[PDB]
């Protein structure tokens, strides 16, 4: 919702509130993605300011206030900020942002990530290059300085975080991606390398001096239809943990696969299937184990532009036995959004 | 061809004139009598929302995934967000969801062309054939319709009944001015269950 | 404050900055609200969009900031998201929302709840259907389908947020409330019954399978004037603490009462007088005991629409030697507030 | 940007996101600074309503989001309420507010607190009345009474808080400042004195009944330069902390000093110079000692009011082998700043 | 009629005169010459906060709920936010809370129809009638003025009357000039205090 | 004013522009036009004349114009931190009174305290040449940014600026052999330069 534009300055502040619930076996301790309310809301801006003909300024900050806790001991678990970055834009060739911001082989990795609320399964946040991360200095460039329409590159570097955790720490790295997107089809590459922490080489699972991921993606967005394939490999940077020995750490390589299909008809309701399958390889005294493996049906049917509703239904292939003690059981979820 | 007319006829008789007059009629003035409006078409969406799924269901069995989709979005809405079925809220959203009559298992059969066998008319029931009154019993093999007991059904038949005869309260005219109440009886069935089977 | 009205969406933004504090006896251990500082802002929004003729869409989060703190280690202290639902109107047959919302019980206790600072003691949050609650579906109807004018019923279902504190738990419960307003008078029902949690049973007070809470309330709110009755008993719901043995729990049965009498000036000067008792029964190991007691003399002086400042005293009358270990002390607190 | 103008009521919505990293030999642990990511986002309301000629109502409430943590369990660190006051302006008779808010003191201090990212080292916040406070209530007035123009004087009670910490914690005091602004000079004296709580007085760095700080600023802010001199002592209050004991408290007394020249050049450069040191006496078992000695050279480029970068550049002068530990290595900042 | 009224002329010609000119006169003069119109009023603000109590027990005590409300409301908003009295916010805020005389217990019992029984007129201190100065000297047993002690209640009788004597530095030929100033004098205390137990 | 090797300048001159122009130099910048994109063209341009950036504003101080020292400053400031390391002109971007100009380096501050060029060479390959500017500019290789390159990146830095050049002139071609004496308008054109540099 664009609430200020004066003086070659708007000023966008948008939120939801989503209504979610999630319904799986048991206390679901052994589902794929939880049991009970779910319900959140989320708060932000973007901003952007015409510094003259060439530059353009802008910032945003974008922050997830959970509603499924108490306002007592628990009142803030969950509560986190997802975005806050500043950058700048020049005339045609390109843009520089720093900050909490998406790592870049998520531009590979969005192509599959539109389920309605399920899906995206390999974009952890936190985890390098893949989903968001913080201290990122990224450039990116459109149309490559205006000679071709449709061609896109993004290159980035990642600022060294050394924080408390294995999990959310990470070295410095570099990477980029390249996409074209010509007449409702679109491909991307992306890839990433950093250095591991040295408290990320002292943990039971994953080693190694350096992580990486890589991903490819093909899509189709066209005609009411949405068709996309992800695939990508890491090396010790997918995040793990085996529920069996309570230790954790990163898989040693993981194979990832990530198709959706999807059709908005006309009266409002946008059904979709997805397929998921992430195989860790060489887990640390496991060998080959499935991390995700799924497909989904749902449905978001859209009021307009700010009402919305749906259902999301995972069928899970983990098995009874995943060594990790990954979850096994299926997972639905209902959500109403509202959204501004 | 009415193969079981001399028995049709007799039970048609039964039905038009002593179950008719005595039981049905009554009960159809006290219901829109001290029922309120809000109530009874609150009841109809109740009910039609559990044929929905096994519309869905058989919209997709017949080769038309947009009616199927259609009438998803009806149970999808109605049930979650509109409080249970009791609310058509897939209808209040777009006027390309507006309620329909059901397509069950019965249209799928004759929609492939598999023919009714004989006509029959039974009392206290009416109008059955094999191939829909029946046929139609299929769809309670799969959700939705499973999940009722059989007194459920009785009484979901009997509360659809009550208020189609309820909303008739004056239209009798036009059957008792009718030199033959039954074959203008038994050609509504073919009328209706040969445009449900398109 | 209105700050968006663009194709059939409006979204108000709201908050207050209220300068608050309290003044207790001694360091306020052994009073009614405490002593010190206790300056807090809310800030929300209130979404709603118009869908078309029938269906409008809604949604509302609302925030509490403390300003009580310090910037340091406990900066987030009792910093809590108070609602955060989404949901829809649908023409006459009522509205449906599902989120973090009030209980249905409120609907009779916030007759009751129109103190400066103070009182509707037994609307405790996290506590079923009395106050704030997660997980909750809600159905209202107001004017009974356009067939009733002034009657109004809601009735809700309360999913299982099984969390860490028996505290803030609860199995599943539904509940409804009915009132009926009629020329200044106003009528009002309320009851909810809900599953107790594992560990809500192994608490030292309180003990049963399913808690229940049910209020009524008089008021007539008409020419300047406000008086408002409520009467509640509860079942194993109205969390209680004693101070002696360090165990808690729930009351096993409270019967409550609360009186207000406010008038407005022309002025703006609007005093208000109260009664609150919360009688506890059959607690363990103490027997019939008071949870609150007092009568209160206060005012709140209205500038405008935007900014007040109250008073609100305090007059305890819970004994010294409260078995439950409850203050006994008076507090009276001195507000200041800008809203928007 | 007022996002709201209606009735008589004016409500700014302001904030920025502030994409930050620090440089500092090796891990930082010894830096002025620190090393890595500290990209971090502000967002807040001011308020404001014409009651009538006379009494104006505001509202203020400022919040720091932190955008350099991670989105799991450090989510929240150092997000902290930076204000939370209400009050009333009366015509010519002054203005009073309570909530939090700055300290007196600080009506001094700010006169060299105009470094990009740095300086200001003396106006700690939760420290009595060198920056913010909560539950200070503060009577300001300018122009003395509409008699004499330039001259403003505020004078300002401290409520005890007495909290965990004996960091974060204070006594009762009372304070007061006035300054003098006459054509581009500007003098100022500010001086508050205030009860310690019994936990400061546990500590083993300082001790003592009455903390007390005052400071005095010349300075000449005319004709695109800014020169500033501030000189200020503190009795008890400036926290301090032995790195080598690992015990920490109070310096027993400070001398601090703070030199700012910067210039603003019409192209957009506004080139920055300080000198800070804030020296120690009498602490406990190490006797005199600094706690701050730099120059700073930066250096903020404007590109309009709403977009800004900068690089400050601290010359640490603090020693290898200062006795209380204080790091001594060199650190200098890089930000963009998008605000709106 | 006035039976004591022998001795107020004695002492009415030891305040009006031998007290007036060689010691009031002057304090009155570097009153108005040394201290600022913000402190006058920001004093006389403080000093009418105190008696704000007292004159809301006793419209309370008069029967008019309104007027005391008014005054709580005076005193709530000077004390807590106006600056302790200092500033006067209930006044700037609604033009219905504008400061005015005191109503003391002393209006109280003229409302309920005392008489005076003698007036008197003592040195230094002036006009006094049993009923008024002394049934004002009731309201020092409830907050507020119960809270002065004796050095800060002659002080507030000092200073408050300073300002007055400042204030009508030169009305003084409207009692030169007229051919009665005492009787006047007298009958000017009943003017202001019967309008104030009406 | 008088060029006394005048004899070995001509000599190398005639090496320069009969030789090692046609049969090196000019075909290079025309490949250089050719197959080297534009934003890449003026984006190494920019980041060749970044690197000279803290130098000009060393030496604009030690002249005494600190306006002009400071808004070299900025040009490195701006163009390396946000611009992507000095490819993208920010600082120009931003104001016209940012726009980069000619270098002022260490050449540069001693002529504006009069010290003479010596004598003017042309040695072959590098064309120009005075103990001052060519050179006497090394003194800019003593402290920071240009003090940071090698051996093999600094004469790379002198060949892409000077192919660059050399392709933006690739149509003057006609303007320097129509005139009777080549070498004096060269030879004067280097005096012209580095004399506008001096002011
Ligand atoms: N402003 C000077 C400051 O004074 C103030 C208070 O004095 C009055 O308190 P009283 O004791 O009469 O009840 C009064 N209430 C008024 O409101 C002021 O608040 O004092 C210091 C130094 O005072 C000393 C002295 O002669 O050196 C030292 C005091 O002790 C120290 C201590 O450790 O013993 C050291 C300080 O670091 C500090 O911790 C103080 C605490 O405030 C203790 O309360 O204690 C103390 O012995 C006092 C005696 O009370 C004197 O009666 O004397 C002075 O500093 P300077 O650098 O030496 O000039 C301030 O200028
Ligand atoms: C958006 C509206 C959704 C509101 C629905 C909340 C309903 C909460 O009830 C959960 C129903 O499931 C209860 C299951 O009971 C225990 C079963 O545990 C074993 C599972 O097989
Ligand atoms: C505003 C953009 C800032 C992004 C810069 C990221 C660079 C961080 O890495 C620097 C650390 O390396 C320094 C050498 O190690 C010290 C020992
Ligand atoms: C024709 C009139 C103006 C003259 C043009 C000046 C052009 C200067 O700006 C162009 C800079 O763009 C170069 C882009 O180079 C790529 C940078 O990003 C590479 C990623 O590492
Ligand atoms: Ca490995
Ligand atoms: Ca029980
Ligand atoms: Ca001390």
């Amino acid at each position: 919702a664009e609430i200020y534009n004066k003086d070659g300055n708007k000023v966008d502040l948008y939120g939801k509130a989503v209504g979610l619930h999630y319904f799986s076996k048991g206390n679901g301790e052994n589902s794929y993605g939880g049991n009970g309310d779910m319900t959140y809301a989320r708060l932000g801006f973007k901003g952007e300011t015409q510094i003259n003909s060439d530059l353009t300024g802008y910032g945003q900050w974008e922050y997830n206030f959970q509603g499924n806790n108490s306002e007592g001991a628990d009142a803030q678990t969950g509560n986190k900020t997802r975005l806050a970055f500043a950058g700048l834009k020049y005339a045609d060739v390109g843009s520089f942002d720093y900050g909490r911001n998406y790592g870049v082989v998520y531009d590979a990795l969005g192509y599959t990530d539109m389920l309605p609320e399920f899906g995206g399964d390999t974009a952890y946040s936190d985890d390098f290059f893949v989903g968001r991360v913080g201290g990122v200095a990224t450039y990116r460039n459109s149309n490559f300085f205006g000679l071709v329409d449709g061609l896109n590159f993004a290159v980035q570097y990642l600022g060294k975080n050394e924080r408390d955790t294995a999990r959310r720490s990470n070295g410095d790295g570099v990477g980029g991606s390249i996409s074209y997107e010509y007449e409702g089809f679109g491909i991307v590459g992306a890839y990433g390398a950093a250095d591991r922490t040295n408290l990320q080489e002292a943990q039971p699972l994953g080693n190694g001096k350096k992580a990486e991921q890589w991903a490819t993606g093909l899509k189709y967005d066209a005609n009411n239809i949405y068709l996309a394939a992800n695939y990508g490999e890491t090396r010790n940077a997918t995040p793990i943990t085996n529920k069996f020995t309570n230790t954790s750490g990163f898989a040693n390589k993981t194979q990832d696969v990530l198709l959706v299909a999807q059709y908005q008809f006309d009266f409002g309701l946008r059904p979709s299937i997805a397929y998921t399958k992430s195989k860790a390889k060489d887990v640390e005294g496991i060998g080959d184990v499935d991390l995700v493996n799924y497909f989904e049906v749902g449905a978001t049917y859209y009021f307009n532009k700010n009402m919305s509703t749906y259902v999301d239904y995972i069928i899970n292939q983990i098995d009874s036995d995943n060594k990790l003690g990954v979850g096994s059981d299926d997972t639905v979820a209902v959500g109403i959004v509202y959204q501004f | 061809s009415d193969p079981l007319e001399g028995f049709n006829r007799t039970m048609f008789n039964f039905n038009f004139n002593v179950v008719d007059p005595y039981v049905l009629r009554p009960v159809a003035v006290a219901w829109r009598d001290y029922v309120p409006q809000p109530a009874r078409n609150g009841l109809s969406n109740f009910t039609s929302n559990l044929e929905e799924p096994a519309v869905m269901v058989n919209y997709f069995l017949q080769g038309d995934p947009y009616k199927g989709m259609v009438h998803f979005t009806r149970f999808f809405l109605n049930t979650i967000l509109g409080m249970g079925g009791l609310i058509d809220v897939a209808g209040m959203a777009n006027p390309q969801l507006q309620r329909v009559e059901p397509h069950r298992f019965g249209s799928t059969l004759g929609h492939y062309g598999v023919g009714y066998g004989p006509y029959v008319q039974l009392p206290f029931y009416g109008s059955f054939t094999l191939r829909d009154e029946g046929g139609d019993m299929a769809d309670g093999l799969y959700p939705v319709l499973s999940w009722l007991t059989w007194p459920m059904s009785i009484g979901k038949w009997a509360v659809e009944g009550i208020e189609t005869r309820a909303q008739l309260l004056d239209s009798d005219g036009l059957l008792r001015q009718s030199s033959d109440p039954y074959i203008l009886m038994r050609e509504a069935y073919f009328q209706r269950h040969d445009f449900i089977a398109n």
